RNA sequence: GAAACAUCUAAGUAGCUAAAGGAAGGGAAAUCAACCGAGACCCCGUUAGUAGCGGCGAGCGAGAGCGGAUUUGGGAUUUGAAGAAAAAAAAAAAAAAUUUUUUUUAAAAAAUUUUUUUUUUUAAAAAAAAAAAAAAAAAAAAAAAAAAAAAAAAAAUUUUUU
RNA sequence: CGAUCCUUCCCAGUAAAACGCGGCGUGUUCGAAUUCUGAUCGCUUUUACGCGAGAAAGGGGGACCACCCUCUAAGCCUAAG
């Protein structure tokens, strides 16, 4: 069975570093040399640099000599990484080496140049494409034109047909799709309409992509029954139906106002055959959660995950949950924390704490306590890669519920792990006091106070009186003096009924000298 | 201390031709290296030593064999 | 002392200071060497950072203490070289010796240690003309030939030398004549 | 808002590195130094802790 | 290239003053072997008497000074 | 000087010599501490005439820490890893107080402006064909440095450029 | 003009050791350590270079050994005081 040796070479390449005692490893391994091994190398290669290195080491080291489909795969992965300048000297140094020049290395090197946004250099090799000596006939001028309309020459896309069509070149429904595209994006309705009795005239019978792009170009023109108008004509030309027609006809519908129809067409989508697709799911739900329709949420929700299926973009999760908690059906969010959780996605504390805000604002608090404790045992806001962050309302109220109305320990464990991110809240502190005051153990409260004290947080008066009382309550007139000490160094000046209720306890507890104390700072 | 070095042609007690052999600083230095009949046992050089000798006893194994 | 900055003013003065971009001006105050060397005959030699050494000569009862100094251990070589094909006569330490020994030559001595390491301007100077010859072979190829072209050159190598050899002679005996 | 916390570019620059080990970790069976150093990794740690 | 103009001549060379060296040619002594430039382009095949060459059996010089 | 003197001191001083700069040198731990911690380098104060070295004689003499001045680190160096078996979910059934088990599974993102020529239409606003610029991302080199008028050249004194 | 990477560095005759001095450095000899397609065991795959697991390198801390702590040498640049 053994090992290849295009994978062996990429595991040297990939664990080691590119030095001259590895490169005698490689020539030792190597038992003959040839274009076949230099291919499946290159292509199996991790790393661009591990790809480009070996490239240069085989032709600089007199090993062999390079043919044109190894050039050719050398541009196309140099110029779809855009190592730009890379190709383009790569490709410079070839006439010399022997091996002559083909159009497919410079239609990439177009390419390459115009997924960056340099389409002005793509149009410089194509004007001097012919310059150099080499033919320039359909699928350069094909590749010019995808890449100027991407960024919109409309204007100039005109002059280059008129010299694409001067030159004894036959346009196809390639180069008319392309062109129209671009001219409907550039808002040319009569432009649109003048290329198109153009193809009318030369005489080749419309696809199904060229009867997608009118019907987007009515998407963004905002006309809707036209459009449906042209999808009727569609069927009436005798052209199958096409998903991606289907999926700009949901997108037209829920463009401005017709929401339900998107419903009304996925009920006819069984006539096109497939139904499940990435783009219709995802461009579906905003509309309807822009609307406020749930039922026809929740079911395809439950089709999601259904045949395994993901949207283009994800932030549709967090705004079908904030429209569903608003429209207030409750027991359904369970299956959107589940789908967020199975699909790929890691659950976040913000996506926690929307429905955890629901449960709390609406008498649901055993449930709001169940999504706390699987929110702190996950560790979610912990987590360095999460962007969206928990709410302040949502561990507002959940605090002053928790401390007001049963244990202290959980609310402080979950705003201690807020503190480790992002949160010095004062209202959370100031229940987290009473809280702990109010339960038995005045012990937290105090250190709470002093967590505040080492922050800056603010410090009200109000908080000092229930410590000192709690501290009363239990028989510790000594740490109550402590904590009058602490309210007296911050800067409050309680009332003579606390005054004469700490003096009297401290005298009853046989602590005459503290006592004393407290009635020096009362006389001053 | 004793040098690796890479016998060239056949040395009547050292070995073969193409064999790595153990030498004195001082013969290889003062002998074997200005005559040619070894090279130190470095990878360039046995690299150069190996491909030399396949390229001519190629030859001689195409002769003596047949 | 400063012997980087004062070899740095001669190959400065040498070359032309508009030649050389401050990127070139950085990359090249890492190659000129800043080694501590002051005796005058290691600036002529090979002798790989051994220098001379000032110290006290101790009795053995009265503790008496009296200048003395320790020098590197020189020696007159001469060393075979590859690419020259010929001897190279040297002042080399034997310290130097065997690192040439470890190197596998004065040649692969002088390609793997680097330029800083070089301690001397001739160091300089031979390591760079023993680069340039191996870069020169870097870019050359043999071809060798079947056994009966073998035998046919050296026939034809005959020829040539007893037609030259019969032309010298008549050439000879005819000046003579 | 940059010069609030200037030390989360080093922190996010060497988060994947600091897991591995304190000043070192085994790779393809040899030992191999941390890429952020140790004195520096001190200040780094302080600066972290000193914001809780 | 600075190291080159620094140290070269006040105002291809495997000839002349040094010739080829013996080293290449060390695997196969008794060999006649043609020494040639590699080409970017594949080079021909045709050798001449003159560009074949054999260190007979006489070489199995003159000397350098370091300073 | 050691009340002589030889180890020691005077002293790495005086002197001689070489090289570099307006400063030079040193510099971001294979550093100190002691199970608690500090955090590059140089200068000033204290520890302290203390520890230590020494014909344990005469004498020589720290470091760390702490208080000041300046307050600074940068680079290699970071990486997206460009889109039969296990884990997980949709529908049906059963049970407990949500949980457990089985059964079936090119395009729907790609954003812009000026000038010249000829047209339609009510100087407004749009049809066609021609030239370009949304490149200084990176650096060097070159010419020219803002309104109006006088002079030189070119073209037909006048206009344009300088 | 043109999106700018195409190499001073291969890095152990080093750290340490013996003898002689000394401003922790130096003269004469000599001379290491973990990988160079990492390896080993176990698993399916049923006949992988996949998946998991274990141990693996040096310097110092007043001879030396063990434990613990701390740092990563064998040429990177750097303002002010
Ligand atoms: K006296
Ligand atoms: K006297
Ligand atoms: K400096
Ligand atoms: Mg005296
Ligand atoms: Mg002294
Ligand atoms: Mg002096
Ligand atoms: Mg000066
Ligand atoms: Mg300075
Ligand atoms: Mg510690
Ligand atoms: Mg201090
Ligand atoms: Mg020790
Ligand atoms: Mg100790």
């Amino acid at each position: 069975n053994h090992e290849k040796l295009e994978d062996t070479i990429c595991r040297m390449m990939d664990n080691r570093a590119w030095t001259t005692r590895l490169q005698n490893s490689i020539r030792d391994l190597v038992p003959e040399w040839d274009h076949s091994l230099v291919y499946n190398v290159l292509h199996g290669a991790k790393k661009l640099e591990h790809a480009l290195q070996f490239f240069r080491w085989t032709e600089r080291s007199g090993l062999i000599r390079h043919d044109r489909d190894t050039h050719m795969k050398m541009i196309k992965m140099l110029g779809e990484v855009s190592k730009l300048n890379h190709a383009r000297c790569i490709l410079l140094d070839m006439p010399e080496k022997g091996v002559p020049w083909d159009e497919d290395m410079f239609v990439v090197l177009i390419e390459s140049y115009g997924k960056a946004g340099i389409v002005q250099e793509s149009v410089k090799i194509f004007q001097k494409m012919k310059d150099l000596g080499v033919e320039r006939t359909i699928k350069s001028y094909n590749s010019l034109f995808k890449v100027i309309l991407r960024r919109g020459r409309y204007m100039m896309a005109k002059r280059y047909f008129n010299k694409m069509v001067s030159e004894g070149v036959e346009p196809t429904r390639h180069t008319y799709n392309l062109m129209l595209w671009g001219f409907f994006l550039s808002l040319r309705l009569e432009t649109a309409l003048r290329f198109f009795e153009d193809m009318k005239t030369r005489g080749i019978s419309p696809d199904d992509a060229t009867f997608n792009t009118m019907i987007n170009g009515f998407c963004r023109f905002k006309k809707m029954d036209e459009a449906e108008k042209l999808f009727v004509e569609m069927k009436g030309n005798k052209i199958g139906p096409s998903v991606v027609s289907y999926t700009t006809m949901i997108k037209g519908y829920l463009a401005v106002d017709r929401v339900d129809d998107g419903l009304r067409i996925f009920e006819e989508m069984r006539s096109s055959g497939i139904e499940p697709n990435a783009t219709t799911y995802s461009t579906l739900l905003p509309g309807l959660c822009d609307a406020g329709k749930m039922v026809e949420a929740k079911n395809i929700l439950k089709n999601m995950m259904a045949k395994h299926i993901a949207p283009k973009d994800n932030s549709i999760f967090l705004k079908l949950l904030v429209s569903q908690s608003k429209a207030g059906d409750m027991a359904a969010a369970t299956e959107v924390l589940k789908a967020m959780a199975t699909l790929n996605v890691p659950a976040e504390a913000g996506h926690y704490g929307v429905l955890i805000e629901n449960q709390c604002k609406a008498s649901a608090y055993n449930r709001a306590i169940k999504l706390l404790d699987t929110l702190i045992e996950k560790e979610i806001i912990l987590r360095h890669q999460d962007t969206l962050e928990m709410e302040p309302s949502a561990y507002n109220p959940i605090i002053e519920y928790l401390c007001n109305n049963g244990q202290t320990a959980k609310a402080e464990v979950l705003f201690r792990q807020l503190m480790k991110r992002g949160v010095q809240d004062q209202d959370a502190l100031n229940n987290l006091i009473r809280g702990h005051a109010k339960e038995g153990n005045p012990d937290s409260s105090y250190e709470i106070l002093k967590i505040m004290s080492r922050r800056g947080v603010p410090r009200e008066s109000n908080a000092y009186e229930l410590l000192i009382k709690s501290y009363m309550s239990k028989g510790e007139p000594g740490d109550a003096k402590t904590a009058l000490d602490s309210m007296v160094e911050d800067g409050h000046v309680p009332d003579s009924s606390l005054f004469r209720s700490v003096i009297e306890s401290l005298f009853e507890d046989g602590r005459v000298q503290t006592a004393s104390r407290v009635m020096m700072i009362m006389i001053d | 201390r004793k040098l690796e070095v890479i016998l060239t042609t056949g040395i009547e007690k050292l070995g073969k031709g193409g064999e790595t052999v153990k030498v004195a600083p001082g013969y290889f230095r003062n002998h074997l290296m200005p005559k040619l009949l070894a090279v130190p046992n470095i990878d360039k050089y046995a690299h150069l030593i190996r491909e030399q000798r396949k390229m001519r006893n190629y030859e001689e194994v195409k002769e003596e064999v047949k | 002392a400063f012997r980087g900055k004062e070899m740095m003013k001669k190959l400065v003065k040498k070359v032309g200071a508009e030649n050389i971009t401050p990127e070139l001006k950085e990359k090249l105050k890492a190659c000129v060497p800043d080694t501590k060397v002051v005796m005058g005959r290691a600036k002529r030699g090979l002798y790989a950072g051994r220098h001379i050494q000032y110290g006290n000569r101790v009795s053995e009862d009265g503790g008496n203490k009296s200048r003395r100094c320790w020098k590197p251990n020189v020696q007159e070589k001469r060393l075979f070289s590859y690419i020259f094909d010929s001897h190279i006569k040297v002042k080399v330490t034997t310290h130097a010796l065997r690192c040439i020994d470890k190197a596998g030559g004065i040649d692969e001595y002088l390609l793997k240690t680097p330029y800083q390491k070089m301690d001397t301007e001739m160091g300089l100077y031979w390591k760079t003309k023993v680069e340039a010859r191996y870069a020169e072979l870097g870019q050359m190829e043999v071809a060798f030939f079947n056994p009966e072209d073998e035998a046919k050159l050296e026939q034809g190598f005959k020829d040539l030398n007893i037609a030259k050899k019969d032309a010298r002679r008549e050439a000879r005996r005819t000046f003579r004549k | 808002t940059a010069v609030q916390h200037p030390w989360r570019a080093k922190l996010d620059k060497y988060r994947t590195e600091l897991t591995k080990g304190v000043w070192g970790y085994w790779e393809m069976g040899a030992w191999k130094p941390l890429g952020i150093s140790a004195r520096r990794r001190a200040m780094l740690r302080k600066e972290v802790l000193t914001a809780g | 290239d600075v190291f080159f103009s620094a140290f070269s001549s006040p105002k291809l060379a495997f000839a002349s003053s040094f010739d080829f060296p013996r080293i290449p040619v060390a695997g196969v002594s008794t060999a006649f072997f043609a020494p040639r430039m590699r080409q970017k382009v594949r080079g021909k095949s045709t050798f001449s008497l003159y560009e074949v060459q054999k260190w007979r059996t006489h070489s199995i010089k003159a000397g350098l000074s370091w300073q």
